[PDB]
């Protein structure tokens, strides 16, 4: 199991010093690269 | 008839969650229904409509994770019969996860019983499945999820096997996914 | 107004303690005109032995009219038909024939990591039924136990009935008791009862 990527996912869902836009962005990086 | 993403699909990034809208009561010969969708009252266009008869018409939009995390409104318009829905933020608790061995009178069959005991999470929504030495595992069923006295709920899998495999095999996975878990994903081993 | 007709408990029809009864609902009645009238037909002949109320539905501010008619345990599993004539409206209800397939009955004692807390699980497993129509409960050497909730029937790839359920109690409770039974109620099992035993120690 890809338990990196959804650690990222994860973590990245959840950063509070990202906004939606900067959260989006991060998420579909994470998303798209794996 | 509008439904929410798969649990997994919205929990998992290698996953595609999908809302889901079906039409009720549409006959075979004027089969023509324009369904419209929207996100916060913003309209989208990137909709799958693929036709079904018994007609209902199964309209599939992607979204994304987050935005059904964050509990953003999605709205599907018929024509119009309008019908939206969003995640509801409610009580989290996360599961408890036990292997129940199979039942010694089993281990004289030809079958076993592997059972995941899954208990007292919070909302119902869950996905459970099994693995061996990190294979697959596909022979297994699940009960719905119950409401216990506490408020939370529990689910029992059953995983059958030969019992030639559960005696030779080294291990056996039950993967829980659920929001209260951290990183939505936790997995209990057996030997 | 529509008209529902329902089939009798199975734990009803298994014991012959307890009678097994067929229950017919016209919903949506009027407060204008709340004549109902409600006849009951075993195989076509007229039965008089049923027994009707009205009901106020406060969760819509509706009305209900019920018609509960006692029948005897061997009519209902000869396949006899059973039918309400209200007025007309008419509904008809039968045992389903089919598949008969005795369940197997398993007790799971709790998990390990259990046993560190200070409530435990207690598990039965009931396999490879047919039809879906069930019946489990707990006793404790006989007394009854009622901490316990059941799943709902599902069905199987071997097109057979699974069904667990989860009896819960104090480590405490589960060193002290003697033994723990799950009880099982099916049309296949000999007597239609089963009764599986476990014990801590
Ligand atoms: C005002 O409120 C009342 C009450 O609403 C009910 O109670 C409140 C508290 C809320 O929880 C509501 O959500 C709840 O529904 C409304 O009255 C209801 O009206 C609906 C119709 O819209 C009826 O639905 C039917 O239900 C039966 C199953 O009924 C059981 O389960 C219901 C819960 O879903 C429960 O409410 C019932 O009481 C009943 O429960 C059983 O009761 C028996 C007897 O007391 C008991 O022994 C059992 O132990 C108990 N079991 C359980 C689990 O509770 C369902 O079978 C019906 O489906 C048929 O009919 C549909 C058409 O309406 C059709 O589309 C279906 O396909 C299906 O058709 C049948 O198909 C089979 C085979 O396929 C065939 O053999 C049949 O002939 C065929 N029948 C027909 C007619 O074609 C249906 O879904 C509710 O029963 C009823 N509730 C009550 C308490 O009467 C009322 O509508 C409200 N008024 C307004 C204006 O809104």
């Amino acid at each position: 199991f890809n338990m990196q990527c959804q650690r990222r996912f994860y973590e990245a869902l959840h950063d509070p010093n990202l906004n939606e836009e900067q959260r989006n962005a991060k998420i579909k990086s994470i998303r798209d690269d794996c | 008839f509008i439904f929410p993403p798969n649990i997994k699909d919205v929990l998992m990034i290698s996953l595609t969650p999908k809302v889901t809208c079906v039409v009720v009561d549409v006959s075979e010969d004027d089969p023509d229904v324009q369904i419209s969708w929207f996100v916060n009252n913003v309209e989208v266009h990137t909709a799958q409509t693929q036709t079904h008869r018994e007609i209902r018409v199964v309209s599939t939009l992607t979204i994304l994770h987050q935005d059904w995390m964050s509990g953003k409104e999605f709205k599907c318009k018929v024509n119009p019969i309008e019908r939206t829905i969003s995640k509801i933020k409610g009580l989290v608790r996360a599961p408890q996860v036990y292997i129940l061995p199979p039942p010694a009178e089993q281990l004289s069959r030809k079958d076993v019983s592997l059972t995941c005991l899954v208990k007292g999470f919070n909302p119902g929504d869950i996905s459970v499945e099994w693995t061996s030495n990190g294979h697959t595992e596909e022979n297994y069923k699940d009960t719905a999820p119950v409401l216990d006295s506490d408020g939370s709920y529990f689910i029992y899998s059953r995983l059958n096997m030969k019992t030639s495999k559960w005696e030779k095999t080294d291990s056996f996975s039950c993967n829980v996914r659920h929001e209260g878990l951290k990183n939505y994903y936790l997995k209990k081993t057996i030997s």
